């Protein structure tokens, strides 16, 4: 059984995030999938992969990831923005508008 | 909306990057340790990650030879 140290978790997270900025969505998802296989509750990794899923064109996967994050913290506005974006990519526009309204109800309007 | 996309990227951002007094040595150390660790796994996804890490670890060694030839 494999267990990742904090440095090893960080290594996968930051390499995945930086590769995602480099347009290497494939490299990002492979690295972040590995992290989240061994550390399923790594929240920052989940967020990074969700946006990467929205960029590797995996909207149905992205919707389930957003629903996963919402159930962990229903008050975090960014989770609902992620749900709205995945749903409009999946063609469910009316549901994407309800999710976006939840994002507006929870977001910090000072940012 | 471009603003929503920027808000998405801000949400995806972990908000920090590699740190410490020897992040150059620490990166190659964690990279080499992690690729050998994930190689022992039976999951194809972990094997793919280990193989990806091995590729860049050795593709860079090839590029270092080119840089030396190009000075």
């Amino acid at each position: 059984n494999i267990t990742l140290t904090k440095r090893q978790q960080e290594f996968l997270l930051l390499n995945g995030w930086l590769q995602l900025q480099c347009g290497h969505a494939e490299r990002a998802c492979i690295l972040l999938d590995a992290l989240l296989t061994l550390n399923p509750e790594h929240l920052a990794g989940r967020r990074c992969r969700l946006v990467a899923l929205l960029n590797n064109n995996q909207g149905e996967r992205a919707e389930k990831e957003a629903q996963w994050l919402i159930s962990h913290d229903p008050l975090q506005a960014g989770n609902w923005l992620c749900l709205s974006r995945a749903q409009q990519l999946n063609g469910d526009l009316d549901k994407a508008r309800h999710a976006y309204q939840h994002y507006l109800e929870l977001k910090d309007h000072n940012e | 909306t471009a603003q929503s996309k920027r808000s998405l990227w801000d949400f995806a951002s972990p908000g920090y990057t590699f740190h410490g007094l020897h992040r150059a040595q620490d990166y190659r150390r964690e990279l080499d340790t992690l690729q050998s660790l994930l190689t022992t796994s039976q999951s194809s996804e972990l094997q793919a990650a280990a193989a990806l890490l091995k590729c860049q670890q050795d593709d860079d060694r090839l590029l270092q030879i080119i840089l030396n030839l190009l000075h």
